[PDB]
């Protein structure tokens, strides 16, 4: 990533590395993506968040509020220009169409 | 007059809708010359007098009932038991009625015959045209329990043979009679056979609805406490959703029978969780599809502890919530009730995913920085428009962090703030406060924290800045004024 | 009723915000706009606009 | 701004007061200035508290008492117009002139 | 524009008392 | 006569409460049936969908 | 004169955490299942304002409750809360019936006893 | 009638007391009370009126006697097998069961056509002949003599019938 | 004893004036009426509805094709047809007729301007059915009722009155309650007289400034505005009279106030007027105007626009000299 | 053709089902569909080869395999049963 | 079910009228024992002073009533006798005090030390020596001012309660020359009985007279009403300990039989005497018996300090159910 | 299931029968899970099914 990037190696496989860097890119470096517990915190309060730090939310009977997809015709971009979206700057950007539908 | 029952017609309007397709098809030239008349009068009408007098007879119980009761035994004992007729005095009646009902014809009345097709097919338009909404139903209902089994079985090689009957013209029976397919495959009567398990199947549905419905609307709303959808479709064999639909179109028959408007609440207070999920708007040739999972996320199955915390949550959760449980218990007032579920129940279930006893947070006020300029400037700061302001930077607008941020035990929450049009300050809503962050949309509707096990498994344990935060909120008034504090040593009074 | 479902108040479904009445207050309200009355230094509009 | 307008119901289209929740906006009201009591020969404001809506606590009794005081300002202020009128025009407008006595 | 199923009405011009025996009357 | 021109050609009647899905299949009723159509969608799209 | 403890990382996660909306409930669960509280009639108040604020309560609320009749020997309040057990149909332990016939035993009250000694 | 300003207001017409709302509405009012209903709760925790006795007990104090004493007399739509297939495939063959207002009508298209009354009729023809080749077959019960079956019976067998009790054509073949 | 319940109101005609009514009583109704929309078309019925609902109302509604649903549904019924004929036909005359059949404290109030003695008979055998008629002549143009800005004179009972004021207030802005039985008829018989005698005299003043050459019609408008004589007929009519008569061979637009329909409101004023055994010709300007309407009319322009006057004022004249 | 059109259009679905439905309206739809979405034109050959029974469209591409090749053969009847399926043009044992 | 609004209905009432329905349910007590109190208070104002004899007189002479105006003596118009300035004119002096404990208590989110008011207080006192010489060290204005201390943790048990309210009791009691006090302990535990009487209150009790009778400090049986001082445990102000006591008493009486909030908060005034205690005692131990939602929204909006005191009372409700100290 | 064929590395990549014969190739090379979990010695749903006492059955005997 270089200078401004927190991005410390390739997503999912890098060249061979040794050592620390090996370990931190195996194990310890921050890997925000995962479904089964986030990233993890020092030693002395990982320990007292250990059960807290499991799945992603307790409720597994959610019931999907809001609106419904369209599957025809399938739209390629919703972009259109809002005044009061503060939140516009990330509902920008491409992004990947894949989740529980 | 006032009772406009079936004897004495409610007078309707003219240039109204004919209810047949050769009446649609009517010259307006022969509808003018069409002549007002009763509804005896007609052919077929008279011949249904002569008909119905029977029913008559069997309830006015009059001396001349009992001789015509007299006559028709003595008719009807043309049988050579009579012992029959003898024990079916009380019903001989339906036997005349039935074998009436068969030997009836079309024909010219000047001839031997009581009516026309003409004049019966009139009787049918105009008895159509006299029913109200409510009778349309109702001969719905007698269609769907009647002629739908039997006109299902039948063919329509059959079908037509009947409309010959029906027509009873010789020249086209007798065409009928020598088109070699219409007389081969018309006697099928053990094929026919499955008409009255059909009708029984239809009739046992209906049935169901209209004897099972009231006396659980009774139970329902009585006590809805003792009697909740859920056990009635247990102890009655129904289903849960058979259960549900038949009280709200129960009261909704009852609302539209009558003429006050229903009450929309009911859809909504009986399918809560349906009403989420299945009742969105759509639009044109869009083809919506549906979401199965509200969010991407791991399965309970993949962990012993991810297990064990849904068992647990299904234990304090409900199985079906209704409008008088637990969660619902701040519906106090009977207006809060009608205000929650009338209108804008989308936006108090969608306010928050869980079930709580709220529904919203309190808001209040703050007090205006004292402003030096005085009144050359106390006008200010009263505008048109409400003004919304919320807090960023560093601390504050974590996604993560949502419902730590904006909760009011926080030290350090996000601080919104709103100036209303006549320069009041005040805290914001919980809506408010939540439109600021990504949206959230599900919800919860069965679990209900205060049911949680404890004292079993969920048994819970165990610098200065603490101190440096007290002295900050502490007053500091002493500032001003070991030298401990005293109360004041009266001098007037001595 | 004019809707094909006879058990819902409104056949669109539009969102109960949709129907959110809009309240209204004007500037006269808060604050009124006097008129300074012409001076002897601009007696009237036209020695205003010239002195402007 | 009906959503039957195509250029309405276009996502892009700016005749709402809201966004993502639906398109156009019912019957609504705004309230425009009518910058033109100056255009008027006699023009003039009276200020009065309000009278129609009654204090949370108030009683019958003194509610009535806070419209009688009103009226007894607007009788003073309508007999002020109607002098400063009659000098106006020249002519006689207080041609009653039974209650100014009481 | 919504049908007023008319195809009812048309089904009841046939002779349904001839094989119904009284069908147009109270179920027995 | 505008008004009389724009008739209601954009909205539709909204879902009953036990509808099927324009695929047909539901919830709760109609079980192993459903199929899921998140893989037919783009990949990728230019701008988040309200869902 | 505070919650024994209300915060962060203190509650079941199941439950979502912390939901400061119902700190009630869970500052009047743990005086319910408080060990150290020996206040047979703070107890029975106890029980009647979680009866009142709608809190799930088990057998083990129930055990304290008993337990803490014992000293005291109100024989009549463990004999009330065995027939509230009866009827909301909440078991009692081994444990809960042994403080109640502890109760009516030191209280002398051997009708009680007996009568007791023939439910379970 | 009347507001708190003391001005008269627009009053909804009474509703006539012949209607079922109205009854519903008067049975709600003066009938007993749901906490008088009864005195104890259930053996095992669980609030009386599971049991057919304890709902007719109850109906009973209400006032109403219900018609359905015991679980045998009342319907179940589970037993029903050829209603079912025939819903599932085309549509509902009771429409307007469900109707109200006259809406809600699951009817045929009165236009003759693909979606109209010949071919329905036809396919739902098609279902039941399938069931009778059941029948035939002998996975199914043979059904009972039906009105419109013994509205043909050769026009002889018809007297058979009626001499006899002749529920089931088995029935009368032992006859 | 009754049930809480949300009073019931109808709108019978839905013409060009009838449907704005209904449109104001569903965005403001605020779920207090479902409303009831009656139609001899129900497609018209149900388009209106439809356009409401996508629109945005704030109520029920419930669709009507026949009178006897909307007597025994309505608690309120408002009726605004297009022809007194129509109004006769609706009220009295048909068979399922409203007062004819009318419900015990029902409400019943017409805006069509109908004759004095059709108001009368109306609200008298409402009066013996036992429920309660309102005569309430409107005035004001669509764009008036989708702004909410129309004059009602009601004639009938002040409780009643009274009591629908709040209904009136959602469509009507100035509502009058001029007395009873046929007094709001009255007023607006008198309102229509003077209005074809302003737009007749409008008509002749600015071909009096055309003739002496004046272009600045405009400015005239201001100067009649701010001087001592100036009608809303003349400022509604200048723009189109001057543009009509530059341009002699210009045909005046369509509006919906038109010719026929003045002369229609005035029919009933010459039948309502007394004097008939002094053959009742004591109004002479009167008389011009409705000549020069008659002229128009029957010059094949009844339809148009009430500025339409200027091309006929000579063509009245040539009738009268026919006399 | 839409990016859907597979989910749509795979056999045995609702909305398959509903296809074939309003493309033949007296179709048998347990044996009466066609597996491949492939859209030959021998529609109207189909209608002219098709009293009061089902009707195939794809009738001339269907192999039904027969059952019963041995048994009991009674000279008193034939070997053939009534209600049983049409062969094709070309169809043989 | 909505009438046509021919008139400008106002949507609210008041400013929190919809804000109390947010407010989990023993929040809603915890809350109505202060806005009662207010609300009591504010009512009792203007009738302070005056006798039994007199407020019957005001009652008498004020006797225009339509359906529901109203009943004078909550809110009467009767000219007062002292002019006061600030909130005096609105509230007693003893709710003057009462209202800074508030404050102090809101901005501290729990239990706090008493010097955090020490101070605030003094000062009250030094600004009004002679409402300060005439309500120190009475019964009736430390019980008055103490009712508070229960909401920071509406269930604790009484033992916990007395300690936490003995440092108050203490300060309220000391005397500014340190000449003497009647029973410094007889007033203590006089409080504490009351005390747990308004902790019960609060706790949804079913029956919190009695069981507070059964708890009560020992040799405080006339504070009670005789059928309950059958059973309780034996053993400087200008007005008397016995007067204040009996005051007490009459109050905890009409508090008991009490229908309604106003119901009880006029039977409480008609007794005259101490009026604006007595009030105040009436509409804490009410409002903490029947929630908030059933206090007078016309009255809540007549207290003049309710904008500033209703958002202390919110603060504090939901403040007490995690201070950040602990 | 999803499936493409590459054909540029035939002599006549616009023959008829390679698209067909290539998928019928594969279809015949594609093993079941049945037989996959038979033949390894462990039951079919195992090796689809995330069910958290699955890891049990991938160690060996102990």
């Amino acid at each position: 990533g270089g200078p401004g990037s927190p991005v410390r190696g390739p997503g999912y496989y890098a060249p061979p590395m040794e050592g620390e860097h090996q370990r931190g890119y195996t194990a310890e470096w921050r890997d925000l993506r995962n479904p089964m517990r986030p990233p993890e915190f020092p030693t002395p309060w990982e320990r007292k968040y250990r059960q807290y730090a499991r799945g992603q939310h307790p409720s597994y009977d959610m019931v999907y509020a809001g609106p419904m997809p369209e599957i025809f015709p399938m739209r390629r971009d919703f972009r259109k220009p809002t005044r009061w979206d503060f939140h516009d700057i990330e509902k920008q950007g491409k992004y990947r169409t894949s989740g529980p539908y | 007059a006032p009772q406009w029952d079936l004897w004495q017609s409610r007078p309707r309007s003219e240039d109204m809708d004919e209810a047949l397709q050769p009446f649609m098809d009517m010259p307006k030239s022969l509808k003018d010359r069409r002549y007002d008349i009763p509804w005896w009068a007609n052919p077929f009408g008279a011949w249904y007098l002569q008909n119905i007098l029977s029913l008559e007879l069997l309830k006015l119980k009059s001396k001349t009932n009992a001789e015509k009761i007299a006559t028709y035994r003595s008719y009807m004992r043309s049988l050579a038991s009579g012992k029959d007729n003898t024990m079916s005095d009380d019903d001989v009646i339906r036997n005349i009625i039935k074998e009436r009902w068969k030997t009836l014809e079309f024909g010219d009345r000047n001839a031997g015959y009581p009516c026309t097709f003409g004049d019966y097919i009139q009787f049918l338009n105009e008895w159509f045209k006299s029913l109200d909404e409510e009778g349309m139903q109702r001969l719905r209902e007698h269609f769907d329990r009647r002629i739908r089994p039997l006109l299902a079985v039948m063919s329509p090689v059959d079908i037509l043979w009947l409309e010959a009957l029906t027509q009873n013209s010789p020249h086209n029976k007798e065409q009928l009679q020598r088109k070699i397919a219409f007389q081969t495959s018309l006697g099928t009567p053990e094929f026919f056979d499955m008409s009255k398990r059909l009708r029984y199947e239809i009739n046992e549905d209906y049935k169901v609805r209209d004897e099972l419905g009231p006396e659980l609307f009774a139970l329902w709303s009585k006590a809805p406490e003792r009697w909740p959808p859920e056990r009635l479709s247990k102890m009655y064999g129904l289903d849960f959703t058979l259960v549900r639909k038949i009280l709200v179109w129960h009261h909704f028959k009852a609302c539209y029978d009558a003429c006050v408007e229903p009450d929309w609440s009911l859809p909504k207070r009986l399918f809560a969780l349906e009403w989420i999920r299945d009742v969105r708007a759509r639009k044109h040739g869009l083809f919506y599809g549906k979401m199965r999972f509200a969010e991407q996320k791991i399965t309970f199955y993949s962990d012993r502890f991810l297990f064990r915390d849904l068992v647990n949550r299904r234990e304090a959760s409900y199985a079906n919530v209704w409008e008088m449980d637990d969660p619902y218990r701040f519906l106090q007032t009977e207006q809060d009730y009608e205000d929650y579920w009338g209108d804008n129940y989308d936006v108090y279930r969608r306010m928050f995913p869980e079930m709580i006893g709220r529904t919203g947070e309190p808001v209040q006020q703050y007090g205006q920085m004292p402003i030096w300029a005085g009144p050359h400037r106390q006008h200010a700061n009263k505008s048109e428009h409400n003004w919304m302001f919320a807090e960023i930077g560093v601390n504050v607008g974590h996604e993560a962090l949502k419902k730590l941020e904006l909760d009011p035990t926080n030290e350090k929450r996000r601080r919104f703030v709103i100036r209303q049009p006549d320069g009041t300050l005040r805290s914001a809503k919980m809506s408010e406060m939540r439109a600021w962050y990504w949206k959230e949309e599900w919800a919860d509707f069965r679990f209900w924290a205060p049911q949680m096990e404890w004292g079993i498994e969920n048994t819970p344990s165990q610098a200065d800045f603490r101190k440096q935060r007290r002295i900050q909120s502490r007053p500091v008034k002493w500032f001003y004024e070991e030298r401990e504090v005293r109360w004041p040593d009266v001098i007037n009074a001595a | 009723t004019y809707g094909p479902h006879k058990s819902y108040k409104y056949t669109y479904m539009p969102d109960p915000r949709k129907l959110a009445p809009i309240e209204t207050t004007q500037r006269s309200e808060i604050v009124p706009q006097s008129i300074r009355p012409p001076t002897s230094y601009v007696p009237n509009h036209e020695t205003f606009l010239e002195r402007a | 701004w009906s959503p039957r307008d195509p250029s309405i119901f276009h996502e892009t289209s700016t005749r709402k007061f809201q966004d993502h929740l639906y398109e156009g906006e019912p019957l609504f009201m705004q309230l425009r200035q009518c910058p033109w009591r100056t255009q008027a020969k006699v023009s003039e404001r009276w200020e009065m508290d309000e009278v129609a809506i009654r204090y949370p606590v108030e009683r019958h009794s003194a509610h009535e008492l806070r419209f009688v005081q009103a009226r007894e300002q607007l009788l003073q202020r309508s007999f002020d117009l109607l002098t400063k009128l009659e000098k106006h025009y020249g002519e006689r407008l207080l041609l009653d002139r039974a209650l100014l006595e009481e | 524009e919504a049908e007023k199923h008319h195809d009812l009405h048309m089904f009841y011009t046939l002779a349904w008392w001839k094989l119904g025996e009284g069908i147009f009357g109270v179920d027995e | 006569k505008v008004d009389s021109f724009h008739a209601n050609t954009q909205y539709q009647h909204a879902w009953p409460l036990l509808s099927h899905d324009d695929l047909g299949n539901s919830d709760q009723s109609n079980n192993t049936k459903n199929i899921m159509y998140s893989m037919y969608m783009p990949k990728r799209n230019k701008g988040t969908a309200p869902w | 004169m505070h919650p024994r403890l209300s915060g962060q990382g203190v509650f079941p996660r199941y439950g979502g955490g912390w939901m400061h909306q119902f700190g009630h409930v869970y500052a009047l669960q743990q005086e319910l299942l408080n060990a150290e509280a020996n206040n047979w009639f703070r107890a029975m108040e106890l029980w009647h304002t979680a009866r009142h604020e709608g809190v799930a309560m088990n057998v083990s609320h129930y055990t304290n409750i008993l337990r803490q009749c014992v000293p005291p020997t109100a024989w009549e309040a463990s004999l009330m809360v065995l027939k509230q057990m009866r009827r909301e149909n909440i078991r009692p332990d081994v444990v809960g019936v042994g403080c109640a016939l502890a109760a009516c035993a030191d209280a002398n009250r051997s009708e009680e006893v007996e009568k007791v000694f023939s439910c379970f | 009638d009347v507001d708190a300003e003391g001005n008269s207001i627009l009053e909804p017409l009474a509703v006539s007391p012949t209607s079922t709302l109205a009854w519903w509405e008067k049975w709600k009012r003066e009938t007993v009370s749901k906490h008088e209903l009864f005195t104890e709760e259930g053996a095992d925790g669980t609030p009386k009126g599971e049991t057919f006795e304890e709902k007719n007990e109850a109906l009973r104090m209400m006032g109403i006697t219900s018609s359905f004493q015991t679980k045998d007399l009342v319907p179940q739509p589970d037993r029903q097998k050829l209603l079912p297939l025939i819903r599932r495939e085309e549509g509902e063959i009771a429409g307007s069961l469900w109707a109200m207002d006259g809406g809600e009508l699951s009817y045929p298209k009165d236009g003759g056509g693909p979606q109209g009354w010949g071919v329905r009729l036809w396919r739902e023809r098609q279902l039941v002949k399938r069931e009778y080749q059941k029948v035939l077959d002998g996975y199914r019960p043979v059904p009972q003599l039906s009105t419109l079956g013994n509205s043909v019976r050769t026009a002889g067998d018809q007297l058979d019938i009626e001499r006899s009790g002749a529920q089931t054509p088995g029935e009368l073949s032992d006859y | 004893s009754a049930i809480k319940r949300s009073l019931n109101v109808g709108v019978v005609g839905m013409g060009n004036m009838g449907v704005p009514i209904a449109r104001n009583l569903g965005f403001k109704a605020r779920s207090a009426m479902y409303l009831q929309i009656h139609s001899r078309a129900l497609s018209k019925a149900k388009r209106v509805c439809d356009d409401l609902s996508v629109d945005g109302a704030t109520c029920a509604m419930r669709i009507h094709d026949r009178y006897s649903t909307m007597t025994k549904w309505c608690d309120v019924i408002v009726l605004a047809l297009a022809d007194v004929k129509a109004s006769r036909h609706a009220l009295l005359e048909d068979n399922e007729s409203l007062i004819m059949n009318a419900r015990k404290g029902q409400i019943i109030v017409d805006h069509t301007t109908v004759d004095a003695e059709t108001s009368r008979e109306c609200a008298h055998e409402a009066a013996r059915r036992g429920a309660y008629f309102l005569d309430a002549p409107m005035s004001g143009s669509p764009r008036a009722c989708f702004n909410g800005q129309l004059l009602l004179m009601v004639g009938g009972d002040a409780e009643t009155f009274q009591k629908m004021l709040p209904i009136f207030h959602m469509y009507a802005d100035n509502v009058f309650h001029m007395g009873e039985s046929g007094s709001g008829t009255a007023a607006k018989m008198i309102s229509q007289a003077l209005v074809a005698s302003h737009n007749a005299a409008a008509a002749e003043a600015l071909s009096m400034a055309h003739a002496l050459g004046i272009e600045d019609q405009s400015k005239l408008v201001q100067v009649l505005d701010a001087s001592w004589g100036s009608s809303t007929m003349l400022r509604r009519n200048a723009p189109l009279l001057q543009d009509l008569i530059r341009n002699p061979d210009k045909t005046p637009p369509t509006s919906a106030v038109s010719v026929d329909r003045l002369l229609s409101d005035l029919a009933h004023l010459d039948a309502s007027l007394p004097k008939r055994g002094g053959e009742d010709e004591p109004f002479p300007v009167f008389d011009a105007a409705l000549r020069s309407l008659a002229a128009a009319s029957d010059a094949g322009m009844g339809d148009r626009d009430l500025a339409s006057v200027v091309h006929y004022i000579e063509a009245g004249e040539a009738e009268l000299r026919n006399r | 053709v839409p990016r859907i059109y597979y989910a749509w259009m795979r056999p045995g679905s609702f909305t398959r089902r509903r296809f074939e439905k309003m493309r033949n309206p007296f179709v048998d739809l347990e044996t009466g569909t066609s597996l491949y979405f492939r859209d030959t034109r021998d529609s109207a050959e189909a209608i002219a080869h098709a009293m009061d029974n089902a009707i195939d469209l794809y009738n001339e591409y269907r192999i039904v395999p027969d059952l019963y090749p041995e048994g009991f053969q009674w000279k008193h009847k034939l070997n053939t049963e009534y209600n049983q399926w049409r062969s094709n043009t070309w169809l043989t044992p | 079910v909505a009438k046509l609004q021919h008139n400008p209905a106002p949507t609210t009432l008041n400013f929190y009228e919809k804000s109390f329905q947010q407010l989990s349910d023993v929040q809603q007590r915890q809350t109505g024992l202060l806005i009662g109190a207010a609300v009591g208070d504010a009512a009792a104002r203007a009738l302070d002073g005056y006798t039994a004899e007199e407020v019957a007189a005001v009652a008498a002479e004020s006797g225009s009533l339509q359906d529901e105006d109203e009943d004078p003596v909550v809110f009467a118009s009767v000219t007062p006798r002292e002019h006061k300035s600030g909130l005096l004119r609105h509230h007693s002096y003893t709710f003057y005090l009462f209202s800074q404990l508030l404050r102090v208590m809101a901005t501290s989110r729990g239990d706090f030390p008493v010097q955090y008011v020490k101070n605030e207080w003094v000062a009250t006192a030094r600004a009004h020596p002679d409402c300060f010489v005439r309500e120190h060290a009475s019964l009736l204005h430390v019980l008055c001012i103490t009712m508070q201390l229960p909401v920071i943790y509406p269930w604790a048990d009484d033992s916990t309660l007395r300690e936490y309210a003995s440092d108050f009791l203490e300060f309220l009691t000391e005397t500014p020359a340190e000449r003497a006090v009647a029973s410094r302990e007889d007033v203590y535990a006089y409080t504490n009985s009351v005390l747990g009487v308004a902790l019960r209150c609060l706790q949804s009790n079913p029956d919190p007279y009695r069981n507070a009778a059964f708890m009560a400090a020992p040799g405080t049986a006339h504070v009670f009403p005789d059928d309950l001082a059958l059973y309780c445990p034996p053993a400087f102000p200008a007005r008397l300990l016995e007067s204040d006591v009996r005051v007490v008493r009459e109050c905890l009486v009409v508090a008991r039989g009490a229908a309604s909030f106003a119901e009880g908060i006029k039977a409480a005034i008609h007794l005259g005497g101490p009026v604006c205690q007595r009030s105040l005692i009436v509409g804490a131990l009410l409002g903490a018996r029947m929630g908030v939602r059933r206090i007078p929204i016309s009255w809540l909006s007549a207290t003049y300090d309710h904008v500033p005191l209703v958002t202390l009372a919110l603060q504090v409700a939901q403040w007490s159910w995690n201070p950040p100290h602990h | 299931a999803g499936c493409r064929i590459n054909l540029k590395a035939t002599n006549n990549p616009k023959s008829p029968t390679h698209t067909v014969e290539g998928v019928f190739e594969a279809v015949k090379a594609l093993r079941s899970v049945s037989e996959i979990a038979a033949s390894r010695g462990k039951v079919p749903h195992s090796l689809i099914y995330n069910i958290y006492p699955y890891l049990e059955e991938i160690r060996r005997r102990k």
